[PDB]
């Protein structure tokens, strides 16, 4: 373990923002921390890194107690949202800052400024100011600042999120290759879910101050634990259910949405208990009907297509009145296949790829 | 029903005595102040042609405004009460027949000591104040010709002098004084002895009046070598438009219960012979205001010099930036 | 704290003189060292000064005319520098700022020597047009920075919707001024109330102002009647900053 | 209109502002006379009557009660705009404007106000007599001490507003972004916080110093002979004397002196942008 | 059917020529977007039709009725800016009835029409609520509203939905489909995001400097690309470099690509040595991981990251060249989960006819 958190509360402005948290970081991760707006990541990362201090509580590192050692004397350093970077330093003397500021001698100082600055692609920018730059060059003096000091633990804020759609994706595998070849954890704060599942190890979704899950995207993605988290990440179809009869241990029988077939559940049920199905997009099979043959699945209709691409998505219509939101691919077998407007339809799912809860 | 505009020094016109002269003849008055001649002078060449209605010169200006062309002849038929005034006073060289002034306040200038902090007999003449125990510490006033006739009095000479070799003389002499000047005071010579911060210097008798009238002990020592006279007269500039205005305030002033009303008030001595007998015993009876007949001719009175009063003003702005 | 303490005296520094000219208007002693007793006698001697209070009404007559003016035309020019962008613009900002950096002796002796060689007499008119060059700046810097916190497309936007070049005015851009038009006019007005360099230049005996007029007996220093001048007119500003800002909005 | 606004706004500047200045630096160099103020002739006898240690030492004199009014504004007015920076948002518009309303009472009253309570027999004297501190009274009028407090007591509110904009406009971040790095708050204060809010120190220099050069009422009223400032000098030559060459000569001491000041505003404002 | 065509239209700003010459044609009914790099002229082009700035030479027409010269006052175009360009101190009644009021409508009519214009897009209570008071979304609806009330024949968009966050976003591109098919006006678009260009238009046309590079459909441009930056600017494509060598029958040749020889099909006539462009992308290729001398055909490569995106897996495998192609494959199929290393050696191949050869 590198960092312990036990028992933390923080208040702010008579209003509560951290209840209680315990949580562990461990040694070369890469941790994310993912949310909507405003629950109080900030204030954890803020806290690991020094900028406040705590109500009750404990912070604990390689199990030297740092909960009360000001800012400037933690090993952990900050990246910020806004790329700090004072205005009348060249990118060098942004650098050497810390350097500077720790009593470095000055014979060495040159070489590590300019081998941090070769880890992030900045090696002939050494004299232009921080003006004269683009926002990427920007980003890069940030992170390269923020880790020539060798720090134990880099806390990353909001850190790419000003780029454009291409600069993203070149600059998150960058930093997915720093990381590796430094070696020291990275902490993560982002409201972004496809970011939040690529660039990642280990996720820990937090909602109004306290950790509702926390484990591997595989986990997550597949095997959630509740309905914020199934619906935060990953678009999810809700459907109502309410159980008839038991069929067997891995089978059971409920009505769903009107139609009535078998729902694969494991946990103890009985007869009338009301049941929630969920079904990703992307695993629900969809077939066009236009003779009579009327059966096999619910029936829906289409309101909208929407030609992605690599994909196709439809929003439909049951019988009821809710949407469905399907995905498709496109196959050797169906290549450039297209939907028209009010298609009656016939939905139906892939038999043990949903999840139940109660 | 017009108005007229009154230039006039400091302290002469109490509170009130204007507001006297509108409730009687309809005329409103607005007035403003001096501080010295050479200030009069400029003001009246820069804004020319009708800014004032009634100047008050000191006579040894008389006959230097006169040739300028500044001011103009006083139709004396209107002035219905000059016989008041004191025929003693009234016929000397600067103005022969009295076409051009007529005398309003006369008055002296002698030592002044503050009886709480220095005695009034450790200092009797002028050159006591050039001892070098007095270094940053000591009034004087602020016109050309009364500090220079007091280092003229000093080696011994005459106060009206016309002459570049005794009035360099002064400047060499009087340039050795300076170390020991605090201020320059024309306005009110009495408010640096009532707020505590010089305790000797030059002041004008009516002014020390003033201070013992309210609280100090300021006592009007004189000097051997003398004592500094002057007198004040009323004049009617070139160019006015209250012509008629001008004599009726003039009227106005020498009557004798106005002149005793404002007589009392400021203490500076009248040249009313009509009011110079109905007053209080302290007023027309005190050494330092009316003084004996043996003081009035031990020291010079001020006339004219002429042409070179240049001299002595463009040698005294050099005095005073040390 | 000691932090209060270190704003506790600049404030009382600053507040100590002004107690001074209210306390000794109501004490009898003529010239204010003391205290020796109350009395009311110099508000009504201040009644029937004429002199005082026709100089008193010049200054508020030049104050009212030089602030209305200066707030047009700086109004105005703050516009005219929000809506358009040319080329001269920054040539523009320097120069006003150079002129509000600028010494007031200097300003008063070039407008004496400027009304001198053209030919104008000393006055009136020369001291409203030495008021409005010196309350200019402030003026366009308020309503310019006001201004400057709003987008610029709402004129592209009213435009397209159909509307003039004078609709604009009075319906989107005016309404969003009138807070600092206000407060443009109460600052040009205080300045020209106390401004004392300038116009002990450039006035004459005709138009007398209360600066000069004040100046004298200050240094008489015998008359308490100032000091009681002195807290009328702050309790008439007071009255203008109040009823400004129930006016503007 | 269009153009009639910028017309107007540069018809007014060149005549009122920039072509007069032009005019006394011309008339830095004619000869006197007695009828028109000028005569139309080229002199350098007005430049060299200047350097004449009697007309000389009076500058230099004016200069240093200048600067140490303006160094008395800012170690008082810095850690007070900095410290109202550090209050909650309600009560700022609160004591921003209790330092403005001494204003509406005319300035030339409180000074003569100053002028008792300082005095040898006035307040301060009298009230610090019997409570027992000083044993005789403290003389601080006719001094050059006496000045440099009336001037910085006027011109003290300009030295604050300008500092508050450009504290108030600071980057929070840029302050926390230090203390990661290692900045004790010294450091902070030394390397960040003096560069990014020096072009609101300069400008609260040239509305504290070049006014403090043309106020000439507070030597009238606390200086007396031996301290004087320039504005002094320029009254009396344009009004009493009636130089105007020679006193226009002197007002160029305060022109060069706002050129060198202006230089550095703006470039160490392109240092910052 | 005509609506608006730009005949020959030329325009320079501070001596810089931005749209060198231009000519398009736009028709009734459709959804047309203009899409680029930043800084290629699609603003221009939208505010020299809305009539915030005016041409040099050409003509620009409107239902057979010149306009070149008309005033952004009596054009029948409205425009949605991107910072909402709203009046603070109005209320959102006075927002969107400013429009009525400027062209003299009758008092008895104005309520109505603003309560139906506020109802279309939601807003019916939120009416005497001034902004500041409303979210983001909001405004931008409120900017919507006071645009259409007017009746426009064509409403005009610049980059209206960038601000917001995504799952709203992805709400509000729908609203707008609805909204368009409701009206029945042409909506014409300018955006840089490549997936809201696919997802929502009824055609693209592509600019780049100045220059039309190509216009359709949209599987017109995903499918059939014209030269390599459109290929390269809507999603994501695989340069490769290929030398021929002979033709093998009507439809088929041989060729080098990337060192060995393999049988592609291009169309046109292909002559011995010359150089040729083949495009793939992410979605074509398939993968196979071989773990000890085993079916080696194919390319041969090694991969250097994992992507997991919870529908398919995308993954960078970099060649025995050097050179970097990406590869991404779905779990949608009956394999129910599958994982990289980081060293493991891959084989590469790609279905039969579904390559795109370019010539020069």
């Amino acid at each position: 373990p590198l960092v312990q958190l036990a028992g933390i509360r923080k208040c702010f402005d008579g209003k509560e923002v951290i209840p209680q948290l315990d949580l562990t970081i461990n040694n070369g991760e890469f941790l994310t921390l993912l949310g909507p707006s405003g629950c109080g990541k900030t204030t954890v990362l803020r806290l690991i890194a020094g900028l406040e201090t705590v109500d009750s509580g404990r912070i604990m590192l390689d199990n030297e107690d740092i909960t009360h050692v000001p800012a400037e004397n933690r090993y952990v350093n900050t990246v910020f949202q806004s790329y700090a970077l004072f205005p009348h330093m060249t990118v060098f003397e942004n650098v050497a800052f810390g350097l500077r500021m720790q009593k470095t001698p000055a014979a060495e100082i040159t070489p590590r400024v300019m081998e941090a600055l070769r880890m992030v692609q900045l090696e002939t920018f050494a004299q232009r100011k921080p003006h004269q730059l683009s926002g990427g060059q920007q980003q890069r003096v940030a992170i390269a600042r923020a880790v020539v000091n060798k720090p134990r633990l880099l806390l990353l804020d909001q850190s790419l999120s000003a780029l454009d759609y291409k600069l993203r994706k070149q600059m998150q595998n960058e930093l997915k290759a720093l990381q590796r070849k430094l070696g020291i954890t990275f902490v993560f704060v982002t409201h972004d879910q496809e970011e939040a599942l690529t660039m990642s190890d280990r996720i820990v979704v937090m909602r109004d101050g306290r950790i509702e899950q926390d484990g591997t995207p595989r986990e997550i993605y597949e095997e959630p634990k509740n309905l914020f988290v199934a619906g935060f990440i990953g678009e999810i179809n809700m459907f109502n259910a309410t159980v008839i009869e038991r069929l067997d241990e891995q089978r059971v029988r409920a009505n769903v949405e009107g139609r009535e077939c078998n729902i694969y559940v494991n946990f103890a049920v009985e007869p009338g208990q009301k049941l929630h199905v969920l079904l990703r997009p992307e695993d629900l099979r969809v077939e066009e009907i236009n003779d009579d043959n009327h059966a096999e699945g619910l029936i829906g209709y289409v309101r909208e297509r929407n030609y992605k691409g690599m994909t196709l998505e439809s929003v439909v219509e049951l019988e009821n009145g809710k949407m469905v939101m399907v995905s498709e691919f496109f196959n050797e077998d169906d290549p450039d296949f297209d939907h028209s407007l009010d298609q009656k339809m016939a939905i139906n799912w892939v038999e043990s790829w949903e999840v139940v809860l109660a | 029903n017009n108005t007229l505009y009154f230039y006039n020094w400091t302290e002469y016109v109490p509170p009130g005595l204007l507001e006297q002269f509108t409730k009687e003849t309809g005329i409103k008055v607005i007035y403003s102040t001096y501080e010295s001649n050479e200030t009069m002078y400029a003001k009246l060449k820069t804004y020319k042609d009708g800014a004032y209605d009634l100047v008050v010169p000191s006579t040894y200006y008389v006959d230097k405004m006169r040739k300028e062309g500044m001011i103009q002849k006083i139709d004396k038929s209107k002035l219905t009460n000059f016989s008041n005034l004191d025929p003693d006073m009234l016929n000397k060289p600067f103005d022969p027949n009295n076409d051009y002034s007529i005398p309003y306040i006369w008055g002296a200038t002698a030592i002044g000591v503050n009886g709480d902090a220095v005695d009034p007999k450790s200092v009797t003449s002028w050159a006591d104040l050039w001892k070098p125990e007095y270094k940053g510490s000591l009034l004087l006033t602020d016109d050309a010709r009364e500090v220079f006739q007091m280092a003229l009095r000093k080696l011994g000479y005459s106060g009206n002098t016309t002459d570049p070799k005794e009035i360099e003389a002064a400047y060499n002499e009087l340039k050795k004084l300076m170390p020991n000047v605090a201020a320059f005071n024309s306005d009110n010579p009495a408010n640096p002895y009532m707020e505590g911060e010089v305790n000797l210097g030059m002041i004008w008798n009516g002014s020390a009046f003033v201070a013992r009238q309210a609280g100090t002990p300021i006592d009007v020592v004189w000097p051997k070598e003398g004592g500094i006279f002057w007198m004040d007269s009323l004049a009617i500039p070139a160019n006015a438009k209250n012509k008629e205005g001008a004599l009726k305030l003039i009227n106005f002033l020498l009557r004798p219960d106005v002149a005793k009303q404002v007589a009392e008030t400021i203490g500076y001595p009248t040249p009313n012979l009509a009011a110079r007998k109905l007053l209080s015993p302290e007023v027309a009876n005190d050494k330092t205001l009316y003084p004996d007949a043996e003081t009035i001719k031990n020291g010079e009175w001020q006339n004219d010099v002429g042409a070179a009063s240049s001299i002595y003003e463009e040698y005294y702005q050099k005095l005073k930036a040390g | 704290l000691l932090r209060g303490g270190f704003m506790t005296a600049i404030y009382a520094y600053l507040y100590i003189p002004i107690i001074i000219l209210i306390v000794n208007s109501f004490n009898s002693s003529r010239f204010g060292i003391n205290w020796q007793g109350f009395t009311t006698k110099w508000y009504s001697l201040l009644m029937n000064n004429d002199s005082l209070l026709q100089a008193a009404q010049h200054s508020l007559t030049m104050a009212v005319f030089s602030a209305t003016f200066a707030t047009l035309i700086g109004s105005l020019t703050a516009v005219a520098l929000y809506r358009y962008r040319f080329r001269g613009k920054p040539f523009v900002s320097g120069m006003l700022f150079v002129v509000m950096m600028s010494p007031d002796i200097v300003m008063a002796i070039s407008l004496l020597v400027l009304f001198m060689l053209l030919g104008i007499q000393l006055g009136f008119w020369s001291l409203l047009f030495s008021h409005i060059t010196f309350c200019l700046p402030f003026v366009v810097v308020t309503v310019y920075s006001r201004l400057k916190g709003f987008d610029v497309r709402m004129l592209e936007a009213a435009k397209d919707l159909g509307a003039s070049e004078f609709t604009i005015l009075r319906k989107i851009i005016l309404p969003l001024a009138m807070p600092a038009v206000a407060a443009g006019w109460v600052l040009s007005f205080t300045l020209s109330m106390d401004d004392v360099v300038v116009s002990s230049f450039v006035t004459g005996p005709s138009y007398e102002i209360l600066p000069l007029k004040i100046y004298s007996m200050v240094k008489v220093g015998v008359s308490p009647e100032v000091n009681a001048l002195a807290t009328i007119l702050l309790v008439l500003s007071l009255v203008m900053v109040i009823a400004s800002q129930l006016i503007a909005r | 209109f269009q153009n009639v606004v910028i017309v107007t706004i540069v018809g007014w500047l060149v005549l009122f502002v920039f072509l007069p200045n032009l005019m006394i630096i011309g008339t830095s160099f004619l000869t006197r006379d007695d009828a028109s103020f000028v005569k139309m002739v080229f002199t350098l006898d007005n430049y060299t009557r200047l350097l004449d240690p009697l007309y000389f030492e009076v500058l230099l004199h004016s200069l240093n009660m200048a600067l140490i009014a303006t160094l008395a504004c800012l170690v008082l007015g810095y850690p007070f705009a900095w410290f109202l920076a550090k209050l909650p948002h309600k009560v700022r518009p609160l004591l921003l404007f209790l330092l403005i309303v001494p204003f509406w009472t005319n300035s030339l009253i409180r000074i003569y106000g100053l002028k008792i309570f300082l005095s040898t027999k006035g307040y301060l004297n009298e009230f610090l007599l019997w409570l027992g501190v000083i044993d005789t009274p403290i003389r601080i009028m006719f001094t050059p001490s006496a000045v440099i407090i009336g001037l910085v007591y006027i011109l003290l509110p300009f030295m604050v507003m300008p500092l508050y904009s450009s504290i108030e406009k600071l980057d929070k971040p840029l302050l926390e972004a230090a203390r990661d790095l290692g900045a004790s708050k010294l450091q902070t204060f030394i390397r960040i916080i003096i560069p990014l809010t020096m072009p609101g120190i300069i400008a609260g220099c040239l509305l504290v110093m070049l006014p403090a050069m043309g106020l000439f009422y507070v030597s009238d009223l606390m200086g007396g002979a031996k301290n004087l400032l320039i504005g002094n000098v320029i009254k009396v030559q344009f009004l009493n004397i009636r130089d105007w060459p020679f006193g226009a000569a002197t007002s160029i001491t305060l022109t060069i002196v706002m050129g060198l000041m202006l230089l550095v505003y703006w470039r160490a404002s392109r240092l910052l942008n």
